[PDB]
């Protein structure tokens, strides 16, 4: 099972994204929510995005995709959860 | 306990963005390696 290293990778990572748009704190003292801050600082701002083709911003969404598809909190504080579970289901 | 130690997950964090750099502009995660459908035509 080569796929074990990236899926853990990719979910582990999600903790940090769940936790960063959750915390209390902008100045928080953790190295993954430290980290997060960066990519969920740019995404937010980004004048160009993923509707432009920035790359950064598409590493940040794919995760929030990866999380979507298994969540089902119709509130959850992760900002682009709520708007891939509303994509997904016109795929059906 | 001044401030924090350090956290398991950050190590899956640093190879797609580090705390050094932006790394995210030009890595490329591998979406792809979730799990697939319990069935399919075939
Ligand atoms: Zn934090
Ligand atoms: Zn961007
Ligand atoms: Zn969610």
């Amino acid at each position: 099972s080569p796929q074990e290293s990236r899926r853990l990778s990719i979910q582990r990572c999600i903790q940090s994204l769940v936790h960063a748009c959750q915390c209390r704190n902008a100045n928080c003292s953790l190295p993954s929510c430290q980290k997060m801050k960066r990519v969920v600082q740019h995404t937010k701002g980004c004048k160009r995005k993923t509707n432009g083709g920035c790359p950064v911003c598409k590493q940040l969404i794919a995760l929030c995709c990866y999380h979507a598809k298994h969540c089902q909190e119709n509130k959850c504080p992760v900002p682009f959860c709520l708007n891939i579970k509303h994509k997904l289901r016109q795929q059906q | 306990s001044h401030m924090a130690p350090e956290d398991p997950n950050e190590e899956a964090v640093s190879q797609i963005f580090p705390d050094s750099v932006m790394l995210a502009v030009q890595e490329g995660i591998d979406l792809l390696t979730f799990p697939p459908a319990p069935g399919s035509p075939e």
